[PDB]
């Protein structure tokens, strides 16, 4: 939870790091989407790179993303530690964020995280010994009216009840990727129970195009 | 008009709001989008910034300034930079998820707002700036962006029009700041999300130095409609002022939680029954409502037997609009507790640029904090009024003022709960 | 007709690298870049 | 001709377009009260310190950062004015530690002075305070970081004057904290002049640490010999023995820096 750093034997300027040739050619694409003269705007998404390859990010990938974009290192510090998406400590195969703000608080997500270190049998902030997991709040998500929700990696499962994310986990340890979305029955944000807008068929191309065009 | 609500599906803008039709170009074609917009492109930035003017459109971003004369910044004689259009896709009020929805299943009308707005403003390309959790979302996009391309929709001579456009879509990395548009643009340049003084105005100023507009999600994505129905037909929703329809989230308590578009200066009563299943428990379970996302001010059920979800009707209130996310609260719900996690999310989303909200909202987190359990005199409540005013219009960003609101609507609204709790932790505590 | 069923199920299987791979995809159809005049803000 | 005409507290001042508020309002002798603004670096605009009312205009403005526009009456000591003054130096100091006594800045420390002469006179603070982490820079500057104050001049300095890109900030909201991160020293032959920016006794002169309060001293307005620049200084005596070397200002050789040899 620190925001110095400080050198370890796993984590220093000599731990090995360096961007595939796979990776190098996205890097060009990224810095390509920015006028030239400006190729510090590439910290952002080539620092997420890094972190997307590695896992996470030591001091040593921070400093190779200064070096490839050729901006001084503190300015690349100071995004890595500014930014919460960016691991500067190893987590977890499996990084299960829960969303404990109020929308998913008052349709109890403390169940959610409950049932979570009740399975895992760990606590907020920690990783399993195996290393599979990694648990931690966080604020909102942006799916609120799908909520209690969490993201695990890259995807949302949302809607859950204590059985549903019990399901979920299980399908981690077993290797299955279980596939993200509503577990109520709904499929995305409508209503429960039916649609109460949208069931017409919509209109096609042109419909109240007013004259003149 | 009178009465605002009961939206027509044919009058509904994002028909493909719950995804049940092809989000993909095909699909998007075939109900209407990407439909004569060389005509609009040809029709020239001033027609375009008519249309825009004559719908009443107000920003969709929470702020909701008039779209029309803050799109007519832009039009000016080029000095020598580039011209941008930043396109505002971090959403991160809490209780808002609508522009979410837009991105994954409506992404080409996004895309063509893309290219309308940009056109109005003279800007060469436009920067899609979309919250990193939305990874799939962006994706989804991204997948639509090259679709057009592919089809020559945009791109060197976009549809036709001989107006050359691209859209680039950049990713955040997690910080709810990074919504403010200014912030935003720091954050595309590569720096820490921290918000800029202004003047300059990004008009003037912005991305990478250069003239730029930041629009949100839902702004820009209506635009192509507006264009071809007219701004006399989006003009005819809503009330003076206040015109249009709105995408709501309804979540808290209420039966089914849902994403609708509605008429704007709908009633509040009927937004939450009609589309949301009721309050759990009945309407009268109800205690408070925030109406437009976690910065605005709560308002109790009283108040919400008549308010209006519009601009003007929400102000008088003594709330606001703003994202027209929709929390319900229901009388089992601990309001202190409700809000103090509220302030726990502004404490942790402040930049730490100025001092007003670096060393203030976290300073209104342990009060809050205290207020939960109880633990206080009811001296400290003036004393925390006091200090959320001390916040308010002394900040650089709107960050402060949102972390102040919802403060002021519990001390507004919820005295006497403050001051039963501290009573009761006095006894147990003797 | 048919408004029953969800529409958007590609993202289930999006990997790490998809949005990376789009963004390498789409570098031939951009138009060039416009350039501040100098390498960076330190030249 | 080029200049506009705009009022402080009522009195006419004619100055050239793109002068801050801050900077009519020296024209007739008022020194706004400032923490982050510092006239030889780029302006920042973060403390929100030189909050000042704009006649008929709801909102305050930072006088450091706002242009002035034709006609402007700046209130410099209005309520609304005072209130903010107030107001953002009890945000100041609700974090601050209790350390004047142990510090190397009491008695010439620009926190100390505006809260005696701008601030309230109490405290309304009730919880515990921040406390922060102390970072090492070398030999010469000495940190106690927990009395920052976030205002930045040290980044700004380092970063613009020195040309070193050392110094920055790491974390966010009230944790956000001024240093380098990794464990890296300062050491530039200008390092010594981010002491005396430095508002408060963050940053301090390691050879000087608690040798003498800023009132027992005599300043002797001398030259520095270490090189030909012919940088002017104060030379601080107490009793008969040299106690420390400061710049002074010059704007034709100096400006407001001495190296770290003459310091
Ligand atoms: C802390 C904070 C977060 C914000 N987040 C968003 C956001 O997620 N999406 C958005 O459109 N506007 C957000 N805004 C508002 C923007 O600063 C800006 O008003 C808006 O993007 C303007 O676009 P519009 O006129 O179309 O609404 C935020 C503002 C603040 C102060
Ligand atoms: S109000 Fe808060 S988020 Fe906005 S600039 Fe100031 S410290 Fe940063
Ligand atoms: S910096 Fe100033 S106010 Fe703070 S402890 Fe030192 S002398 Fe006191
Ligand atoms: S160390 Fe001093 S100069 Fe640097 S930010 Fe803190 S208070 Fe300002
Ligand atoms: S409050 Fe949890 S997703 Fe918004
Ligand atoms: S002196 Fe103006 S905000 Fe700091
Ligand atoms: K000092």
């Amino acid at each position: 939870a620190l925001f110095v750093h400080r050198d370890t034997p796993e984590n220093n300027p000599e731990t090995p790091f360096d961007f595939t040739p796979e990776n190098y050619k996205r890097i060009e694409a990224i810095v390509k989407n920015y006028p030239e003269g400006h190729k510090a705007a590439a910290v952002l998404p080539v620092l997420d790179l890094a972190q997307r390859q590695n896992g996470w990010l030591p001091i040593s990938a921070m400093n190779k993303v200064a070096e490839i974009l050729q901006v001084p290192p503190m300015r690349v510090y100071e995004v890595a530690t500014f930014y919460t998406m960016y691991n500067r400590k190893p987590v977890g195969k499996y990084h299960i964020q829960v969303c404990t703000t109020t929308p998913c608080m008052l349709r109890n997500s403390d169940s959610i995280l409950e049932a979570i270190q009740k399975k895992l049998g760990i606590k907020v902030g920690e990783t399993t010994p195996d290393k599979l997991f990694t648990l931690i709040e966080v604020e909102c998500l942006g799916a609120c009216v799908n909520a209690p929700m969490v993201q695990i990696n890259d995807n949302y499962y949302e809607d859950l009840t204590p059985k549903d994310i019990e399901e979920i986990i299980d399908e981690l340890k077993a290797g299955k990727i279980p596939k993200p979305g509503p577990r109520s029955g709904r499929f995305s944000c409508e209503p429960a129970g039916g649609l109460t807008s949208l069931t017409e068929p919509p209109k096609g191309p042109g419909f109240g195009v007013q004259a003149g065009l | 008009k009178t009465s605002f609500g009961s939206l027509k599906d044919e009058d509904r803008i994002f028909t493909n709001l719950y995804g049940r039709h092809d989000w993909r170009l095909k699909g998007a074609q075939s109900r209407g989008d990407w439909y004569k917009t060389k005509e609009i492109l040809l029709k020239g930035p001033d027609w375009i910034l008519g249309e825009v003017k004559t719908s009443g459109l107000r920003g969709r971003g929470g702020a909701g300034f008039p779209t029309g004369l803050k799109w007519s910044f832009m039009n000016k004689p080029s000095d020598g930079r580039p011209k941008y259009l930043v396109v505002n896709a971090d959403e991160g009020e809490p209780g808002t998820c609508k522009d979410r929805e837009i991105i994954r299943h409506d992404p080409h009308k996004l895309v063509e707002g893309c290219l309308v707005g940009g056109r109005a403003m003279g800007a060469r390309a436009a920067y899609i700036y979309i919250r990193g959790e939305f990874y799939n979302e962006a994706s989804n996009l991204q997948v639509a962006i090259r679709e057009a391309y592919e089809a020559g929709l945009i791109g060197k001579n976009a549809c036709g029009s001989g107006y050359d456009f691209d859209v680039f879509v950049v990713r955040g990395a997690g910080a709810y700041i990074c919504g403010e548009e200014t912030a935003l643009i720091e954050s595309i340049e590569g720096k820490q999300g921290k918000p800029r003084l202004k003047p300059p105005f990004p008009a003037d100023v912005g991305v990478f130095g250069c003239p730029t507009t930041v629009a949100n999600v839902e702004t820009v994505a209506v635009s192509p409609t507006i264009c071809r129905r007219g701004g006399a037909w989006f003009a005819s929703f809503g009330r003076e002022r206040n015109s249009g329809t709105k995408l709501f989230n309804i979540s808290g308590h209420v039966n089914n939680p849902c994403t609708v578009e509605e008429e704007m200066s709908v009633p509040l009563k009927e937004l939450i029954e009609k589309h949301a299943g009721g309050v759990t428990g009945g309407w009268d379970n109800l205690l408070a409502v925030i109406p437009g996302g976690s910065s605005t001010p709560l308002i109790p059920k009283s108040v919400c037997e008549t308010v209006l979800m519009d601009f003007d009707a929400l102000i008088q209130a003594q709330t606001g609009l703003g994202t027209a996310a929709v929390i319900v609260m229901d009388r089992s719900t601990d309001i202190v507790k409700a809000i103090a996690r509220l302030i726990e999310f502004y404490k942790h989303e402040s930049c730490g640029q100025c001092t007003p909200c670096r060393e203030g909202v976290d300073w209104m987190n342990k009060v809050m904090a205290r207020f939960v359990r109880g633990d206080a005199r009811p001296a400290e409540i003036d004393s925390l009024w006091e200090i959320s005013k001390q916040i308010e219009g002394h900040t650089i960003c709107a960050l402060g003022d949102g972390a102040a609101w919802p403060v002021q609507g519990l001390i507004r609204h919820f005295r006497p709960e403050l001051e039963e709790r501290m009573q009761q932790f006095a006894q147990q505590h003797q | 007709f048919d408004n029953t069923t969800y529409k958007n199920l590609q993202h289930h299987d999006y990997s790490t690298y998809t949005f990376l791979d789009l963004n390498l995809d789409l570098s031939k159809f951009r138009m060039p870049q416009p350039s501040s005049g100098r390498e960076s803000p330190r030249h | 001709s080029n200049l506009i005409e705009v009022f402080v507290d009522g009195q006419s001042v004619m100055v050239e377009p793109g002068t801050t508020v801050l900077q009519a309002c020296e024209k007739v002798g008022m020194q706004i009260p400032r923490f982050c603004y510092h006239e030889r670096l780029s302006v920042a605009g973060n403390c929100r310190m030189c909050l000042v009312e704009i006649e008929k205009a709801p909102k305050v403005v930072a006088a450091c950062a706002m242009p002035v526009m034709k006609g402007w009456n700046i209130l410099t000591n209005s309520e609304k004015t005072k209130k903010a003054r107030e107001g953002v130096m009890e945000f100041l100091l609700a974090n601050h530690p209790l350390d004047c006594p142990i510090c190397d800045q009491g008695g010439e420390c620009d926190l100390q002075d505006q809260s005696m002469m701008f601030g309230s006179d109490r405290s309304r603070f009730l919880e515990g305070k921040r406390a922060v982490e102390d970072k090492n820079i070398g030999p010469l500057v000495k940190t106690i970081m927990t009395r920052c104050i976030q205002c930045t001049r040290c980044i700004r300095f380092a970063s613009e004057i020195a040309g070193v890109d050392d110094l920055g900030t790491t974390g966010r909201g009230n944790d956000m904290q001024v240093g380098t991160y990794i464990e890296k020293m300062f050491m530039s032959e200008l390092s010594g002049n981010i002491i005396d920016i430095c508002p408060v006794g963050a940053l301090t002169s390691k050879p000087y640490a608690f040798t003498a309060r800023p009132w027992e001293t005599r300043k002797t307005e001398s030259i520095d010999v270490m090189d030909a620049v012919g940088s002017n200084i104060v030379v601080s005596t107490r009793t008969g023995e040299v106690m420390r070397i400061l710049p002074r200002m010059h704007e034709d050789i100096n400006e407001e820096w001495i190296s770290d040899k003459t310091r």
